[PDB]
RNA sequence: AGCGUGUGCCUACCCUACGCCGGCAGGCGCGGGUAACCCGUUGAACCCCAUUCGUGAUGGGGAUCGGGGAUUGCAAUUAUUC
RNA sequence: AGGAGUGGAGCCUGCGGCUUAAUUUGACUCAACACGGGAAACCUCACCCGGCCCGGACACGGACAGGAUUGACAGAUUGAU
């Protein structure tokens, strides 16, 4: 029973069921309007997204 | 994601900028560089094979993309190339301090 | 590998058509987002162009999550002569 | 000398009845885990696990029989069985008595050793 | 036939461009046009640390954009205020059209 | 790494030489017999055969079981 | 009162007015919003007024602990939470 | 000159130490210690006890359609159909 004791595990909901969409990392995801990555990969690529850091 | 596509491929290029202009069902996007001849490969193969891979990456519709290579005018003004340029030029092995000479030369008289 | 002989060669007349791939990074993808019309995972896609690879026929770049699989003459060759096609059917990257 | 009474019913009475009544029999967090749903996504273990203890030895010490799911509800029909619960690395061989009702196996098997300190 | 156009944008002064020619064109074709609304405009504000890692003094920055969006109402047919608004559209000024 | 424990091995499968002429049986006359049972499932169909065990009736690949 | 946020790609998981049931935690058919429109005029707290308390480890303080009931999740026991 | 405090009381969180089969680890004056956006029931997980699969490509030599190999239900087994 290989195939159905593979990934059986539900991986429905949790922390593992999202990741990071730039590196893959599994830490300190940003999930506000939808950018889902971590803070470094916002920081390094924040500039042609448009967010300035005027404040 | 498109500035990180057109800089992996256009490396050798020697890469400067992405501009995307929105259309009416129409999908425009104008592709900066200095190697204009190259961009293209032989009989237009390369830019058929990123606009196709644009377009099954990001469910665009068939027949609604297409790319546009222009070449950037005052090549010693963008930084990007000048990268680039002494990147490759360290790549194929010589003396770091001739490759940064000759680059802080060449933007000195480029016009800056 | 226990690929079986249809998703192999259905991979390849899906290259030979047209000489682009496009697959996201992960294994437990069920059914391919373009060939949901039969049953292959991405798994065996990805083994498979390694394969491609390492015997030497095909070019690679990767994005974030998403591979670049690139198409070379000789390629084009292996493939003609691996589909068992007449030499007037061209991918459609060479002609316009 | 003393019989036993769970909720003013009788040990056989409990076993000769159903899970329709024994949910409001039980309290409130197993009655929501019987009231949830199906026995199948994942307790066909649970399943196979009281095919098992009805897996009948002879008029003797039962024979014990070994798992590792620790969110087993003692059910009142195995009363009297002999089970070793995974904490990690062995098994406690444990007796269930007739007080079990309303637990779980990760009630009685330990994980930590109690700890009995030194010198700093 | 009463029509609503949003422009909706990011840079600002591109869009008083657009929209002042917008309002010239409206002008100048004989048209009723209406004043152009300023709906209040919305600040993005996310922060985050300064480091990759977890030392160092708890510094954090304050990434800002902002979104401007503006109405103008006409009551014209559609294929003139197709004409007029397919004309000179900036990449970074989004227009989108709407019938009542 | 070898350690305390006994290696476990996996199964190296018995090998069987021309198991084809245990399907038919030939006699001395012109016809052709089926010594085994035929499977009755569609996909499941005339080109496969089926098991002969000492308890049980098994076939290959659509699992349909039999017993007395 | 004021900054806000709101139905997401693989990705399913949104914010909620209104009616009934129940002390309550909560439950069901119902309507809006992909947003200055709907929650919403965000009837917020501290404060203000009127009773009860009277220097007492007290009606201060709510730690520790027993029993019971709901919600989330495939799963709560080393009590998720209420 | 002052105000609000902390350090004393109960509790949350982090660090050291002790126990453990593991109690994963980086950081130790400002400039480590509600820090790693680290509010860990599963994933996270990198630590311990156990068992599967290859997801070991490509090239060489055996092997081989007379068979290179894959998958599986009576019943024991561990943990599991």
């Amino acid at each position: 029973g290989h195939q159905q004791l593979y990934w059986s595990h539900p991986r429905k909901f949790g922390q593992g069921s999202r990741s990071c969409r730039v590196c893959s990392n599994r830490h300190g995801l940003i999930r506000k309007y939808g950018l889902n990555m971590c803070r470094q990969c916002f920081r390094q690529y924040a500039k042609d997204i448009g967010f300035i850091k005027l404040d | 994601e498109l500035n990180e596509f057109l800089t992996r491929e256009l490396a050798e290029d020697g890469y400067s900028g992405v501009e995307v202009r929105v259309t009416p069902t129409r999908t425009e996007i104008i592709i900066l560089a200095t190697r204009t001849q190259n961009v293209l490969g032989e009989k237009g193969r390369r830019i058929r094979e990123l606009t196709a891979v644009v377009q099954k990456r990001f469910g665009f519709p068939e027949g609604s993309v297409e790319l546009y290579a222009e070449k950037v005018a005052t090549r010693g003004l963008c930084a990007i190339a000048q990268a680039e340029s002494l990147r490759y030029k360290l790549l194929g092995g010589l003396a770091v301090r001739r490759a940064c000479y000759g680059v802080l030369r060449f933007i000195m008289e480029s016009g800056a | 590998m226990l690929m079986p002989k249809k998703n192999r060669i259905a991979i390849y007349e899906l290259l030979f058509k047209e000489g682009v791939m496009v697959a996201k990074k992960d294994v437990h993808m069920p059914k391919h987002p373009e060939l949901a019309d039969k049953n292959v995972p991405n798994l065996h896609v990805m083994k498979a162009m390694q394969s491609l690879k390492s015997r030497g026929y095909v070019k690679e770049q990767f994005a974030w999550r998403h591979f670049y699989w690139y198409l070379t003459n000789e390629g084009i060759q292996y493939l003609r002569d691996y589909l068992h096609l007449p030499p007037e059917i061209v991918p459609a990257t060479l002609r316009r | 000398f003393r019989k036993f009474t769970y909720r003013g019913v009788d040990l056989d009475q409990l076993l000769d009845m159903s899970y329709e009544q024994l949910m409001q029999l039980y309290s409130a967090r197993q009655r929501r885990r019987l009231s949830r749903g199906l026995r199948r996504k994942q307790h066909s273990l649970l399943k196979r696990l009281r095919k098992a203890k009805k897996e009948a030895p002879p008029m003797e010490k039962p024979e014990v029989v070994k798992t590792h799911l620790r969110d087993m509800i003692i059910l009142p029909e195995m009363v009297g069985s002999m089970v070793g619960v995974y904490n990690g690395k062995t098994f406690n061989q444990v007796e269930i008595k007739p007080e079990m009702i309303g637990h779980y196996l990760g009630e009685f098997s330990i994980t930590y050793k109690p700890v009995k300190h030194g010198r700093p | 036939h009463r029509i609503r156009i949003t422009l909706t944008s990011r840079n600002v002064k591109s869009l008083e461009k657009v929209c002042a020619d917008l309002i010239r064109g409206a002008k100048e074709k004989n048209l009723k046009v209406k004043g152009p609304v300023r709906m209040p405009t919305k600040t993005l504000r996310i922060t985050t640390r300064k480091t990759p890692c977890g030392e160092g003094s708890k510094t954090w920055d304050r990434f800002q954009m902002r979104i401007h969006k503006r109405l103008i109402d006409l009551h014209s047919p559609s294929e003139i205020v197709k004409q007029i608004t397919s004309i000179s559209i900036e990449p970074g000024v989004e227009v989108e059209v709407t019938i009542a | 790494k070898s350690y305390t424990t006994p290696k476990k091995n996996k199964h190296k499968r018995k090998k069987v030489k021309l198991a084809v002429l245990k399907y038919y049986k030939v006699d001395e006359n012109g016809k052709i017999s089926r010594l085994r049972r035929e499977c009755p499932s569609d996909e499941c169909g005339a080109g496969v055969f089926m098991a002969s065990h000492f308890d049980r009736h098994y076939c290959g690949k659509c699992c349909l079981t039999y017993c007395f």
